[PDB]
C-alpha cells in the first residue's frame, strides 16, 4: 500500500559538496580610524543620532 | 438576501461642532418661547449658549472612532498603525502620523454605506410655532434635530448675531429650511417608499447617504437573478419556481465586472485563491456523493494472481497503486474544473520501460487522459516526456524517426505547425510559452505512423461545451466566450457504453504492443503473459466503472463547470493546440505580475498532480451504479459569494493604498510664458515624458486613436489640427529640432499639452521668436488634472488624490507593505499571504505590493505585453483602479473632497518667534517684521566662536556688511529664518534666543510642524513649552502648541491697583490657525452692536440646497437670477438635504422561497447544450 | 567624515567637508545602491549597499559574492555529482530553484 | 570620462559599495531529493556507450 501523494517526497538530503564562504552579514574592514583627544576641549536626535551618532561621538 | 447596504436611522455625519464655553458672560432676560417654538430651534440654542467665546468644526470624534484607528483628540485625524517606520520603533509622536490620518479618514468616507430612514417624525401646528420657525420648516421635520447656527434666527440673545443670521438668510443667496421636501426622486419605494427629507448634516455626509441611496436604487435585481445565479449552482436539468420572477429584492446588483477584476487581482497576488477555489469545490463533489472507497482491492489481478511470473507483473502493478483516499480522490475530480494559478507538473514516475511491466505506466497516462482531460494536459508536457522514453526502449525506429522530425513545434502563421527538429525535453517552465509536444501533435509522419497511433490513443473523449448557465447568470469569467471540456458524454443506447467502447479499443488494440513486444529472457516472455492478462481484467473493471463514470460523474461536472469562482476556460478542448491565453497586470510605473506563472510547488499540495490516481479511481471505488443525492444550490452559491466578498477585501486595502500613491490624473505640467504681459496662464504646456507615458498613454490608447504625432523636423502648426483631430485628446509628443516659430503660437493658441523627454530648458527647444519664453517668462508648475479627455469610464479620482500623495514622506516596499498590512487588520481582515509566494523548497518569498496603476492586459508568450486589442479579451478588462467601480470610486470621490476641504489642514508648519512686549486679542496674529529687520538667513556658519574681550563668547557675523557682534545686544536687527533646524547645537541656540530678546531680533523657524488649539481666556494655558525646547525638539515630530483666543475677556475694573511691566509673548505662528470657526466670541457688546472680532456663520452654511436634477446637492442657488453650484466642487461646508426612506425595509415579509423540484432520473440530464 | 558635515560644532572643519564634498568627482552616499531580481521569481536578490568601509575590504567582498554570482551554478549541479556516487540508473529529482 | 578605479590609486576611500545577498538568496544549505532506485540490478546496462 502506497499512499497517494500529489507532491515531491524526498529521501535524501544532498550537502554543499564544496566548503568556501562564511556570512558575516556586518562587515568590518581591514582599516579603521583611530582617535587621540586632547583632554582639555573635549567632554542631537533619533533619526539623526542613528546616522551621524558614531561619527560625531568620534569626531568631536 | 445579500446585505451590502447598513441602514442607520438618525444619521451622524463628517463634520460636527466643538464649542468651548465661557462661564463667565450670563445675560439678564431668559427668552421663555411656547414649547413645540421650542423643538424645531431647542437643541441648536443650547450649543450657543450666551457668551461663547470659539465655535468651530472639524472631524467627527465618534464617526471615525478609535475602532478605525481614528484618533483626533488634538485636531487632526491622527493614525497609528499605517506608515509605521521600518526597522526602528516609531515616534511617541510622528507628523508622519498625519499624512498618514488624512489618507485613513479618506478611506472611512470611501468604504460608507448608510441609507437614512425615516423615523420618529411628528408634524407640528401653525398654532404652536413661531411665524419665524414655521416656513423654514417644511411641514415634518426630524425630531432629533441638528444644530444649525440659522436654526436661530430669532431666538439667540445675541443682538449682532441676530442683525447678522437675519441679514444672511433674508436675502435670497441661502434659503435654509428643514423638515420634509418633494425631491424630484419623490415617490418610488423600492420596496418602501423614498422620502427627502432635509437634514441638518454636513454636506459629505449628506452627499454619501444620497450616492449610496440611489445605487440602491438604481441597480435593477429580480428574483429573477437568484433564480438565475441557483440554476448555475444547482445540477443541471433541475426546475427552480414560485417568486414572480421580476420582484426586486432590494440589494445591491452582484456586479460582474468588479468582481473580475478583483479576482483578477487576487490570482495574482494571493497565493491561497487557487485553494481557496478548489476547497469550494472539493467541498462539492464530496457533497455530491460520487465516487468512495471501498476496503476491498479487486485491480489488475484478472483471477489467479499471485503466481510467480505473475509476481514480476504484480510488482510492478503494485507500486502504482495508490490508496483510495476519500479526500484525493475528491481533489483529482476537483482539479478538472477548477482555475490553475501556478502551473503543475506530474509527481514523476522514472520508470525505464525495461519490461512488460512498463506497459503500465503508459496506461496509467492512458487512464489518466481518459478520466481529467484538461487536467492531463496541463502537466502533458511531462508525459510526453516519459512517454518518450517509452517510445524509445521501446520502439526504437519509429522514435528515430519521430524524433528527428522534431520533438516540439509552435504554430502560428496563422495556422500550420512547425517542428523544429531538436529533441529537448519539455521541462514545464516552458508550458506556458509557445511550444507544444511534439508527441501530442497528432499530425501524422511517414515512417513513424505507429507511435502516430498510441499517441491517437490519448485523447479527450467529451464534447467541449459552452456554459450557459453562467454566462445567463452574470458570473464572471475571463474567458469572453466561456466553453469547458466535459470529458465524457453519458450513454444513448439501450445497452452501449460510449465511454466504455473506447476503453475497450484503447486496451485492446494498443496491447500489440505486448503481444509483440521482443523480450530477450526466459520469463520476461512470462511476464509479457501476465500483462496481457491484466490488460483483459482490466477493461472488464472499466465497464462497470463507465457507467458509473459516464452518467452522474460527467453531470456533476457539467453542473460544476458553471460555478461562480470557476473561473478560467481551462479547456484542453484539444490537445494540439491550446494555451491557457493569459493575463497580467503590467502597470505603467514597471510593475509586472503574470496571473499564471510557473513555479515550483507550493505549500498547499495542489501544485504537483500525482498522476497515479486514476488507479484507485477504478479499483477500490463505488459509485452509485446506475438514491443519487442532488445538492442545494444554495451551498455553494452562498460559500462562493462569501469567498467573493472575502476577495474584495483583501484586495480593498491593497488596491487603495496604491491608489493613493500613484498619482491619480495628475500630470503636474508646466506653463511657460510666451514673453509678453504674462498672467500664469497663456504658456505652452510641457509634460515630462513619464507622466505623459503613465497616464496619457492608458487613456489614450483604450480609446482607440493614433499616437499623438511627433514634433518637427520642420514644423506643421497646422498638422498639429491635424493630428489633434485625429486623436482627440491634443497633447504633442516632441522630439528634435527647435518649434517652428508660426506654429508654436498654434500650439499656445490651442492649449496643446506638449510632452518632452525632459526639461533641461523649455528654451533650447523652443525657437523664441523675441519674447524670452524661457527662462525670462519663470514658467510655472501647475496641475492638469485629465479633463482632457472628456470621459466616462476613462477618468476616475480628481486631483485630490495628488495633493494627498504629496503630502506622504517616500515610501520604499517593506513601507508599502507595513502601510498596507496596517490597514488589512484595521479592518478584521487578516492577510497572511499576500504578494508573497510561498514555496516549500525556498521558504516564503515575499515581493512588492507596489503596483500603482495596474490594467489586466494579455501577454502573449515571449513575455511582453500585448494592447487592448479587442476581440479577443474581455470588456471589464478593458480598464479599472480597483474598487467597486461603481459605489466605491463614487464615494471615494466625496471622500477626497473631504480631505481637501481646508477647515482640516490643521496640522500648520512654520512658527515664527520674535519678543514683543505687546498683547492681542485672538490667535492667528502673525506680527509682522518691522522696518529695518534685514534678512539674513539662517545659514550654519555666520555663527563661529571669537574673543570679545576675555571670553570666547559665540559670534555672529552680519552678511550685508561684514561686521562680527560678540554677544547677542545691540545687534544688527534681522528677520533671520532658520530650516534645517538641525545640527545647531545649544550655545548657538541659546545665543539666537538671546537675540531675539535682547536685541529684538525676529528669528524664525519652519521645520517644526504643530498642531495649535486655540483655548479661551478663562482658564489659563495648560501645556506650556520653551525655547530651550523649541529648538531642542525632534525633526518629524509634531508639538502641540497653544495660543489664546483672548476676546472676550471682560475689562479690569474701575479701581485697581495698576500693573508695571506687563508681559507680552515670545511666539506666533506664522500662518492662520483659526481655519475651523464658523462662529467666534458670541456675546453681545454694550447692548447691540457687535464686539470687534466676532464672526457669524458664513452664509453657505445654512442654505440647504436644492437636489440636483440628476443627483446631488446644489446651492439655493445664487444671484436669485439662475442656476445653482454644486457643494461638492465649490469649496466650504454646509448643511443640506438627505433622501431617505421608510422601511425597515429588510423587513419586507417573507425571504425569497424556491421549491426546487429535481431532476429525477440521472441518467438523463441532458449535458449536451455545446 | 563626510556625514561629520552640518553636524560638527568647529567651523573650519565643517566648512572643509562641505565644500570639499559638494564639488564634481567626490560625492559621499550611504544606503542601498542596487537591487537586482531574479527574472522567475521577481524576489529581489542581491542587493548593494553603499557602507562605510575601506576599499580593500570591500574589493574582498564583492570578489567573493562575483565569484558566487558569476560562476552560474546552482545546487542541481550537485544533483549531478551525486549522481556519480549513486549505482548507475538512479534517477534524481527535486526542486528545481536556480 | 569613466570613475577611476579605487584600487589602482595609492589613498584609501572609508565609503564604498558592499554588494550584498539579501535573506532570499541562500548558500550551503542542503538540498532534497528523492533518489529513485535502479529496481533490477540485472537489467542495469553499464556497457556503451
Amino acid at each position: 500500500t502506497k499512499v497517494i501523494f500529489n507532491g515531491l517526497d524526498v529521501n535524501t538530503e544532498v550537502q554543499p559538496l564544496s566548503d568556501d564562504f562564511k556570512q558575516i552579514s556586518d562587515p568590518k574592514g581591514y582599516l579603521t580610524y583611530s582617535v587621540k583627544y586632547e583632554d582639555q576641549f573635549t567632554k542631537a536626535s533619533e533619526a539623526d543620532d542613528r546616522i551621524v551618532g558614531p561619527t560625531v561621538n568620534l569626531f568631536k | 438576501l445579500s446585505d451590502d447596504f447598513k441602514q442607520i436611522s438618525d444619521p451622524k455625519g463628517y463634520l460636527t461642532y466643538s464649542v468651548k464655553y465661557e462661564d463667565q458672560f450670563t445675560k439678564k432676560d431668559k427668552l421663555r418661547a411656547s414649547e413645540a417654538d421650542d423643538r424645531i430651534v431647542g437643541p441648536t440654542v443650547n450649543l450657543f449658549k450666551y457668551g461663547a467665546a470659539v465655535v468651530n468644526i472639524d472631524l467627527n470624534r465618534d464617526f471615525f472612532d478609535t475602532a478605525t484607528g481614528i484618533d483626533l483628540t488634538k485636531g487632526i485625524p491622527l493614525v497609528q498603525d499605517l506608515l509605521v517606520p521600518i526597522g526602528v520603533t516609531a515616534g511617541a509622536e510622528q507628523s508622519a502620523e498625519y499624512v498618514s490620518g488624512l489618507l485613513m479618514v479618506l478611506f472611512k468616507v470611501m468604504t460608507d454605506n448608510r441609507l437614512v430612514i425615516v423615523g420618529e417624525t411628528t408634524t407640528p401646528m401653525s398654532n404652536t410655532l413661531s411665524t419665524v420657525v414655521n416656513n423654514v420648516l417644511r411641514t415634518t421635520y426630524h425630531n432629533n434635530v441638528g444644530v444649525n447656527p440659522a436654526l436661530l434666527r430669532d431666538f439667540t440673545q445675541v443682538n449682532w448675531l441676530n442683525r447678522d443670521i437675519t441679514n444672511m438668510l433674508q436675502q435670497a443667496g441661502t434659503k435654509y429650511g428643514l423638515g420634509l421636501t418633494e425631491t424630484r426622486l419623490d415617490y418610488v419605494r423600492l420596496v418602501k417608499t423614498i422620502v427627502g427629507h432635509a437634514l441638518n448634516i454636513d454636506h459629505f455626509a449628506a452627499s454619501v447617504l444620497n450616492i449610496n441611496l440611489r445605487a440602491l436604487m438604481e441597480a435593477n435585481v429580480t428574483a429573477d437573478d437568484r433564480i438565475k445565479a441557483l440554476q448555475a449552482h444547482s445540477m443541471i436539468s433541475t426546475q427552480f419556481h414560485g417568486p414572480n420572477q421580476g420582484a426586486l429584492r432590494p440589494e445591491l446588483a452582484f456586479d460582474h465586472d468588479h468582481i473580475i477584476r478583483c479576482l483578477m487581482l487576487a490570482a495574482a497576488n494571493y497565493p491561497r485563491l487557487e485553494g481557496i477555489i478548489v476547497q469550494i469545490n472539493t467541498g462539492y463533489v464530496a457533497s455530491a456523493n460520487v465516487i468512495r472507497p471501498v476496503s476491498e482491492k479487486r485491480y489488475f489481478p484478472e483471477n489467479l494472481e499471485q503466481n510467480q511470473s505473475a509476481a514480476r507483473l504484480v510488482s510492478a502493478v503494485k507500486a502504482r497503486a495508490s490508496e483510495a483516499d476519500i479526500s484525493s480522490i475528491h481533489l483529482a475530480i476537483a482539479r478538472e474544473v477548477s482555475p490553475m494559478f501556478n502551473v503543475h507538473e506530474l509527481k514523476k514516475i522514472a520508470e525505464s520501460f525495461e519490461d512488460p511491466s512498463s506497459i503500465v505506466v503508459v496506461l496509467e497516462f492512458i487512464l489518466f487522459a481518459l478520466f481529467f482531460p484538461t487536467e492531463f494536459n496541463r502537466i502533458k508536457g511531462d508525459i510526453q516526456n516519459v512517454l518518450l522514453l517509452f517510445f524509445s526502449r521501446w520502439y526504437p525506429v519509429e522514435y528515430g524517426i519521430f524524433i528527428q522530425r522534431g520533438a516540439t513545434y509552435t504554430i502560428n502563421a496563422a495556422g500550420e505547425f512547425e517542428f523544429s527538429g531538436r529533441n529537448e525535453k519539455w521541462d514545464q517552465s516552458l508550458y506556458l510559452s509557445e511550444h507544444f509536444p511534439a508527441l501530442f501533435s497528432d499530425v501524422p509522419l511517414a515512417g513513424a505512423n505507429t507511435i502516430i497511433a498510441i499517441m491517437r490513443l490519448f485523447t479527450p473523449q467529451g464534447f467541449l461545451r459552452t456554459d450557459d448557465l453562467a454566462i445567463a447568470a452574470n458570473f464572471p469569467r475571463a474567458s469572453r466566450n466561456p466553453q469547458t471540456y466535459i470529458p465524457y458524454t453519458n450513454q444513448r443506447g439501450t445497452v452501449t457504453n460510449e465511454f466504455a467502447s473506447r476503453f475497450r479499443t484503447i486496451v485492446a488494440t494498443l496491447a500489440n504492443v505486448v503481444n509483440e513486444r521482443a523480450v530477450q529472457d526466459d520469463m520476461q516472455k512470462a511476464t509479457r503473459s501476465c500483462t496481457k492478462q491484466w490488460l483483459r481484467h482490466l477493461e472488464t473493471q472499466f465497464d462497470n466503472i463507465a457507467v458509473a463514470h459516464t452518467d452522474h460523474l460527467s453531470v456533476v461536472y457539467a453542473t460544476m463547470s458553471n460555478f461562480m469562482l470557476n473561473f478560467t476556460n481551462n479547456f484542453s478542448g484539444n490537445h494540439a493546440t491550446f494555451k491557457p491565453d493569459q493575463y497580467v497586470i503590467t502597470s505603467p510605473e514597471g510593475s509586472y505580475k503574470p496571473i499564471i506563472e510557473r513555479q515550483g510547488e507550493t505549500v498547499d499540495g495542489l501544485t504537483i498532480i500525482d498522476t497515479s490516481i486514476v488507479w484507485p479511481i477504478l479499483c477500490q471505488c463505488t459509485y452509485p451504479l446506475v438514491e443519487i443525492v442532488y445538492p442545494d444550490p444554495s451551498t455553494t452559491l452562498s460559500q462562493s459569494l462569501s469567498v467573493a466578498q472575502v476577495l474584495s477585501k483583501l484586495t480593498l486595502p491593497d488596491a487603495f493604498i496604491n491608489m493613493i500613491l500613484s498619482g491619480g490624473d495628475s500630470v503636474v505640467m508646466r506653463t511657460y510664458q510666451t514673453e509678453a504681459d504674462d498672467d500664469l496662464d497663456e504658456g505652452i504646456r510641457m509634460t515630462t515624458y513619464d507622466q505623459y507615458l503613465s497616464h496619457i498613454r492608458e487613456r489614450l490608447h483604450i480609446t482607440n486613436v493614433p499616437d499623438p504625432i511627433y514634433i518637427t523636423g520642420a514644423s506643421t502648426p497646422d498638422q498639429i489640427a491635424a493630428s489633434v483631430q485625429a486623436t482627440h485628446v491634443a497633447v504633442v509628443l516632441y522630439q528634435s529640432g527647435v518649434i517652428n516659430g508660426s506654429a508654436s503660437t498654434y500650439l499656445r493658441e490651442n492649449e496643446v499639452l506638449v510632452v518632452m523627454p525632459d526639461y533641461y530648458d523649455v528654451v533650447s527647444r523652443f525657437a523664441n521668436a523675441n519674447l524670452q519664453m524661457n527662462n525670462n517668462r519663470y514658467h510655472e508648475s501647475v496641475l492638469e488634472i485629465a479633463d482632457i479627455f472628456d470621459q466616462a469610464d476613462f477618468i476616475q479620482t480628481s486631483d485630490a488624490v495628488r495633493q494627498l500623495r504629496a503630502l506622504m514622506p517616500t515610501l520604499s516596499t517593506s513601507q508599502i507593505r507595513h502601510a498596507i498590512e496596517r490597514i488589512a487588520q484595521i479592518t478584521d481582515v487578516d492577510s497572511t499571504d499576500y504578494g508573497k509566494l510561498t514555496l516549500r523548497f525556498l521558504g516564503t518569498l515575499t515581493r512588492s505590493l507596489k503596483m500603482q496603476n495596474a490594467q489586466i492586459r494579455r501577454i502573449r508568450p515571449d513575455g511582453t505585453v500585448l494592447r487592448y486589442d479587442d476581440q479577443i479579451d474581455i470588456e471589464a478588462f478593458r480598464w479599472s483602479r480597483y474598487f467597486l467601480d461603481e459605489l466605491r470610486l463614487r464615494r471615494l470621490s466625496v471622500g477626497l473632497r473631504l480631505i481637501t476641504n481646508p477647515r482640516i489642514a490643521r496640522r500648520f508648519d512654520g512658527v515664527r518667534i520674535m519678543y514683543l512686549t505687546d498683547d492681542d486679542p485672538d490667535p492667528d496674529f502673525v506680527p509682522d517684521v518691522p522696518e529695518g529687520y534685514v534678512a539674513v538667513q539662517y545659514a550654519h556658519r555666520l555663527f563661529s566662536s571669537s574673543l570679545a574681550n576675555k571670553r570666547n563668547r559665540v559670534t555672529y557675523t552680519h552678511p550685508p556688511t561684514g561686521m562680527a557682534y560678540p554677544s547677542p545686544t545691540g545687534r544688527p536687527h534681522v528677520h533671520m529664518t532658520i530650516n534645517e533646524r538641525a545640527g545647531m547645537s545649544k550655545l548657538v541656540a541659546d545665543n539666537i534666543i538671546a537675540s531675539v530678546i535682547k536685541s529684538n531680533w525676529v528669528v524664525d523657524i519652519h521645520d517644526i510642524e504643530y498642531t495649535a488649539e486655540v483655548m479661551t481666556p478663562s482658564e489659563g494655558y495648560t501645556q506650556h513649552v520653551d525655547a530651550e525646547s523649541i529648538m531642542t525638539a525632534p525633526k518629524g515630530k509634531l508639538f502641540h502648541l497653544q495660543f489664546m483666543d483672548g476676546l472676550l475677556r471682560p475689562e479690569p475694573s474701575a479701581f485697581d491697583p495698576p500693573a508695571s511691566g506687563e508681559d507680552m509673548r515670545l511666539i506666533y505662528p506664522l500662518q492662520p490657525i483659526s481655519v475651523a470657526r464658523s462662529m467666534r466670541a458670541i456675546v453681545n457688546h454694550n447692548e447691540v452692536d457687535r464686539p470687534r472680532g466676532a464672526v457669524a456663520p458664513s452664509s453657505y452654511e445654512m442654505d440647504t440646497g436644492t437636489l440636483s436634477r440628476n443627483g446631488d446637492l446644489l446651492y439655493s442657488p445664487v444671484a436669485n437670477g439662475q442656476v445653482g453650484i454644486p457643494k461638492l466642487e465649490v469649496d466650504h461646508i454646509s448643511f443640506s438635504n438627505v433622501v431617505s426612506m421608510m422601511t425597515a425595509n429588510i423587513r419586507t415579509g417573507d425571504d425569497m422561497a424556491v421549491e426546487r423540484v429535481n431532476p429525477d432520473d440521472v441518467r438523463a440530464i441532458n449535458i449536451r447544450n455545446a
